[PDB]
RNA sequence: ACUGGCGAGAGACCGAUAGCGAACAAGUACCGCGAGGGAAAGAUGAAAAGGACUUUGAAAAGAGAGUCAAAGAGUGCUUGA
RNA sequence: CCCGUCUUGAAACACGGACCAAGGAGUCUGACAUGUGUGCGAGUCAACGGGCGAGUAAACCCGUAAGGCGUAAGGAAGCUG
RNA sequence: GCAAAUCGUUCGUCUGACUUGGGUAUAGGGGCGAAAGACUAAUCGAACCGUCUAGUAGCUGGUUCCCUCCGAAGUUUCCC
RNA sequence: GAUGAGUAGGAGGGCGCGGCGGUCGCUGCAAAACCUUGGGCGCGAGCCUGGGCGGAGCGGCCGUCGGUGCAGAUCUUGGUGGUAGUAGCAAAUAUUCAAAUGAGAACUUUGAAGGCCGAAGAGGGGAAAGGUUCCAUGUGAACGGCACUUGCACAUGGGUUAGUCGAUCCUAAGGGUCGGGGGAACCCCGACAGAUAGCGCGUCGCGCGUACUCCGAAAGGGAAUCGGGUUAAAAUUCCU
RNA sequence: GUCUCCAAGGUGAACAGCCUCUGGUCGAUGGAACAAUGUAGGCAAGGGAAGUCGGCAAAAUGGAUCCGUAACUUCGGGAAA
RNA sequence: CCAACUCAGAACUGGUACGGACAAGGGGAAUCCGACUGUUUAAUUAAAACAAAGCAUUGCGAUGGUCCCAACGGAUGUUU
RNA sequence: UGUCUACUAUCCAGCGAAACCACAGCCAAGGGAACGGGCUUGGCAGAAUCAGCGGGGAAAGAAGACCCUGUUGAGCUUGAC
RNA sequence: UUCACCAAGUGUUGGAUUGUUCACCCACCAAUAGGGAACGUGAGCUGGGUUUAGACCGUCGUGAGACAGGUUAGUUUUACC
RNA sequence: AACGACUCUCGGCAACGGAUAUCUCGGCUCUCGCAUCGAUGAAGAACGUAGCGAAAUGCGAUACUUGGUGUGAAUUGCAG
């Protein structure tokens, strides 16, 4: 809600950060494994639990 | 009424997150925390769990002190001096 | 790459293919069942009529519950067909597509005919729905693959 | 004495539905108010040399061509029931 | 007549089985017993441990009043044998 | 099934033992019950989670290669 | 020379799988696996071989060993059919015309018309709860159970300004506690077994002094802000 | 399923129903036909519960004004008899 | 000089139509049960079941009655 | 019994499941685990397909809740131990 | 009117009380015969009865509870093969 | 009762799917060595930190690192 504490909203922070997809470059390096960004979250599909 | 219309009512926490272990987990008005049992000074471990005990053992972060332990072992943890200056 | 028949003369023939189409296994494969050893010229004014619901697409195999009509009559007695617009447009591409490799070719494109055509079931694709006492069920798409070849006839 | 910790050696052991739940961003994703529950997922090639260019299509892409011993190895790609 | 199965009796109006791949069930250990193979034989057993040794978890050696089983039984026992 | 209890019409009550939000107290042989063994997170004539636990089963089901040879019993006695 | 049935059950001789100790070999002049309307051997388990595919390992024989042989277990995991282009898309009155844009328009946008919600609303806000869904631009696929040029989807960037609005302060039901009393201990009671906290006035001294300076309300109590204007998205917060 | 604030005009006793203004909206996939059966809404000659376990369902009554209102009664009611 | 809208009556008039849509009791004679209002098996039973005012019985004068608690203590009790 | 309206069904474009499935699917009698789609003897029997239908498939849904058995429980009761 | 023969072609009804099968009465009629089809027929209906859980009475039982005794309320699912 | 459709069937090819074979910076088991957490703030939790990074790994506003020493010419996906 817009009533909210300074501690929820800087976790609420980080996890936008986090909601990002992986940089292109990444998956040109040496022996990379890594294809997408495992850990998407959308809003509306998966919450935060808090 | 008591399945899908009764969840329709679900705006109250009874837990929020913990400022010890950081689970969703603080019972507010019993003002515990069901995960790690703060704020009692010991932490909440039972031998009956046994996934429960590796999921928070020691090892399971970050070891930020512990992990240079052994490094200062080796060197009988000496203090207060310093390699030659190279010639 | 590998189509499953070789054209006789590969000088005299052109071919195209497409992959992962999204379009009913099913309705295509009538549609190409329809269009078999038929001229290029025919083939392609007998698509449109079907766009325009003039001409019918007769279904043999996958016909259970499919409606009777009049338009079928001469190519299935029975009278069970339909108009696949879809799957006529995926086709229709594909048949301009292998004309085109065609002209490249240096090809009589008037005595063109489809020598080779064939439907095949493509990779599944996974949606679901919601059914009563909250029950989810799959709610799939069949996909397929089209290749044909056009061939020139031969005096 | 020693199924924890740190370091080391070994095996008539398992060989990706096996072997630890986990060979991989695994106690991760996800589920549960909570105590807890808890996966799936390894293999291009010797080397990206990862397919210039022509032509068709709104595009995906196809056709021809090109790289390679091999695309009948073409980025979830060895073999392919 | 359809396989599998329990049954006096199954093609059964008895049950399991839509189809395919892979996984999937008399094992390990202790005690005893009969049988058989082998060694030695009124003896037998290197078993805890020691001496060593393929620089060595093996192999080889060690039983000096050790110990186990056997070499004598009967009796509740004192005992006799 | 729109829905693991909903929809339509029709109905009870509607200034009171009235309706309702938030806060707070009561926790499993315990709570709470104007009492239906009702309710205690779709779970209640004893919730849920992990463990003891690979619980025990005279009962049901299954129990994986080939040929060759021999080849039964449903009878006796005793047994909660 | 005689003789041949067999469930439950017993036993013998053999087949096959993977290691180990040995031994004899094969293989980039193509091993394993797999495929075959090729051929052959054995009563049979199985075995040998042609051709194909594949591209780096493998086999015979003696001994020895074992997580060693499947059609079933409403068996386990994974995959795939018939059913089937079938059941089905039907509540909440409703759309139509023209033009623009676009490869593509019953579904986007503008205008016109015809309807609906009808102020206990299908309007305008807020508390919980969510957490960027807000705004702009753009968009291959996927998704929005038809479609989409569309967007609560995807990509990039932007956005939340307070002495006066709230939290904060106060106390409520109650909660957490000192000392004390219990308790093997985890814990139980909770100001009840007690040299309270300190405050006031002078300038360190006098006076007072009944055991919690604790938590507990974004609807209870409560110091103070009003117009006018301003953004793509903010305001009793920015500007005057 | 989920707490609460603001609440126009007409009809009318009335934040009843019906229609309208401000504001919002045509969002529920569309097209063509008009069979049976169905779901929802109706109507019907003459009879009027003969139907059926049972008047289930439906129909009928309904607002206001004036008149009038029995048994019974705890004297209050019954009564909108 | 300025007023709002309640009531009552009369004439005339329409195909007797007029609470013209909307809205909105069927009525009566009895039996059983429960006095009534209230409450109840969330998701098959709303009732004659529960509760109820009224009535009656029982314990107890605090060194107490009833009850909770492992122990210490505590609820009724800011009570009589 | 008839008839009227709407939405379905119906036909089309697009989209698109699930239950269930040994193999399968025309009958009569017979015998049979005493009520067969299959066996015996007969009747017969002609591609593919559409809308409906509830006779049969002893149809589906669930290791009968009734009853009995087990040296299985559990709730409750008391003059059971 | 009775007995018997060929004979199953046609017909064998409307109601009160009862959940009933059965029965009984009223009335009509030429007549109001008797039966089978998984005691035909619940994916055809209906749910009155019986036969879960609520509740009352009587009798029985110290009690929990019992009653081929009475009473009232009690979800009837799926076809597209 | 041709042809063709349909159904079934056999073969070639193409699909679907991920078995088999060959692999393995992992697991499992045995053996050996060592004894070293914390109020000098541990384990754990949170937030931040790179020219281009979300995670993992690392680190702490000196933030994928400072300093000393050793080694002796790179890092590398791109840029500089
Ligand atoms: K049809
Ligand atoms: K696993
Ligand atoms: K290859
Ligand atoms: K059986
Ligand atoms: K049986
Ligand atoms: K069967
Ligand atoms: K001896
Ligand atoms: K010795
Ligand atoms: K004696
Ligand atoms: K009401
Ligand atoms: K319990
Ligand atoms: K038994
Ligand atoms: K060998
Ligand atoms: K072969
Ligand atoms: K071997
Ligand atoms: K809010
Ligand atoms: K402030
Ligand atoms: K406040
Ligand atoms: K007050
Ligand atoms: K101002
Ligand atoms: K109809
Ligand atoms: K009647
Ligand atoms: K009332
Ligand atoms: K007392
Ligand atoms: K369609
Ligand atoms: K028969
Ligand atoms: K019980
Ligand atoms: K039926
Ligand atoms: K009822
Ligand atoms: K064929
Ligand atoms: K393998
Ligand atoms: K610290
Ligand atoms: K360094
Ligand atoms: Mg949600
Ligand atoms: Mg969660
Ligand atoms: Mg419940
Ligand atoms: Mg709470
Ligand atoms: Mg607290
Ligand atoms: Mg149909
Ligand atoms: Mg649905
Ligand atoms: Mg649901
Ligand atoms: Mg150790
Ligand atoms: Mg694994
Ligand atoms: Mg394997
Ligand atoms: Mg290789
Ligand atoms: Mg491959
Ligand atoms: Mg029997
Ligand atoms: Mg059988
Ligand atoms: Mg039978
Ligand atoms: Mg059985
Ligand atoms: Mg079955
Ligand atoms: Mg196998
Ligand atoms: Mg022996
Ligand atoms: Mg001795
Ligand atoms: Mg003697
Ligand atoms: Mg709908
Ligand atoms: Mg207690
Ligand atoms: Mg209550
Ligand atoms: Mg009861
Ligand atoms: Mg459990
Ligand atoms: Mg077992
Ligand atoms: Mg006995
Ligand atoms: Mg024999
Ligand atoms: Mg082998
Ligand atoms: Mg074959
Ligand atoms: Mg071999
Ligand atoms: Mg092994
Ligand atoms: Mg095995
Ligand atoms: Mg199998
Ligand atoms: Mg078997
Ligand atoms: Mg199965
Ligand atoms: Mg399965
Ligand atoms: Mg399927
Ligand atoms: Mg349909
Ligand atoms: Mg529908
Ligand atoms: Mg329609
Ligand atoms: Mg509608
Ligand atoms: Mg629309
Ligand atoms: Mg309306
Ligand atoms: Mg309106
Ligand atoms: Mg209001
Ligand atoms: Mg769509
Ligand atoms: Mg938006
Ligand atoms: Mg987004
Ligand atoms: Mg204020
Ligand atoms: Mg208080
Ligand atoms: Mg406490
Ligand atoms: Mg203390
Ligand atoms: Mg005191
Ligand atoms: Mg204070
Ligand atoms: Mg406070
Ligand atoms: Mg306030
Ligand atoms: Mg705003
Ligand atoms: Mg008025
Ligand atoms: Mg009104
Ligand atoms: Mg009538
Ligand atoms: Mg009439
Ligand atoms: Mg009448
Ligand atoms: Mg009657
Ligand atoms: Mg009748
Ligand atoms: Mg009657
Ligand atoms: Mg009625
Ligand atoms: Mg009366
Ligand atoms: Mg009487
Ligand atoms: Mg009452
Ligand atoms: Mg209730
Ligand atoms: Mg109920
Ligand atoms: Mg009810
Ligand atoms: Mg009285
Ligand atoms: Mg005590
Ligand atoms: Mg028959
Ligand atoms: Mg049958
Ligand atoms: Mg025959
Ligand atoms: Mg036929
Ligand atoms: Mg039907
Ligand atoms: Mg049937
Ligand atoms: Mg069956
Ligand atoms: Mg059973
Ligand atoms: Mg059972
Ligand atoms: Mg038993
Ligand atoms: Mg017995
Ligand atoms: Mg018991
Ligand atoms: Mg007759
Ligand atoms: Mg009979
Ligand atoms: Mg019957
Ligand atoms: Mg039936
Ligand atoms: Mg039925
Ligand atoms: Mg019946
Ligand atoms: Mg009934
Ligand atoms: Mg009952
Ligand atoms: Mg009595
Ligand atoms: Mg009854
Ligand atoms: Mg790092
Ligand atoms: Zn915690």
């Amino acid at each position: 809600p817009s009533h909210k504490s300074f501690m929820i909203k800087k976790k609420l922070a980080k996890k936008q950060r986090q909601n990002r997809p992986i940089p292109y470059w990444i998956r040109m390096r040496t022996d990379n494994t890594i294809r997408y960004n495992a850990k998407r979250r959308h809003w509306r599909r998966t919450k935060l639990g808090f | 009424g008591k399945g899908t219309g009764s969840f329709g009512k679900r705006r109250n926490k009874t837990h929020t997150l913990c400022v010890r272990c950081g689970r969703r987990s603080f019972h507010l008005q019993k003002s515990r925390c069901s995960a790690c049992a703060y704020p009692a000074a010991r932490l909440r471990s039972y031998n009956w769990s046994v996934k429960a005990i590796r999921r928070k053992t020691t090892g399971t972060g970050r070891m930020r002190y512990l992990r240079n332990v052994p490094r200062r072992f080796k060197t009988n943890f000496r203090e207060g001096t310093e390699a030659a200056p190279r010639k | 790459v590998k189509y499953s028949r070789e054209p006789d003369n590969p000088t005299k023939s052109c071919k195209s293919r497409g992959s992962s189409l999204r379009v009913h296994f099913k309705n295509t494969r009538e549609t190409a069942h329809a269009l078999r050893k038929m001229p290029l010229d025919k083939a392609k004014s007998y698509l449109e009529d079907v766009l325009a619901h003039k001409q019918a697409i007769p279904f043999t195999r996958f016909c259970r519950g499919v409606g009777r009509t009049a338009q079928a009559k001469n190519r299935h007695s029975n009278g069970q067909g339909r108009w696949p617009v879809k799957s006529a447009g995926f086709i229709l591409d594909l048949l301009k597509n292998a004309e085109s490799n065609a002209e490249v070719k240096g090809l009589d494109v008037d005595s063109l005919y489809i020598s080779h055509i064939q439907v095949n079931e493509a990779q599944k694709q996974r949606r679901r729905t919601y059914r009563a006492h909250g029950r989810i069920n799959p709610y799939m798409s069949h996909p397929c693959h089209i290749e044909l070849i056009l061939s020139e006839k031969e005096e």
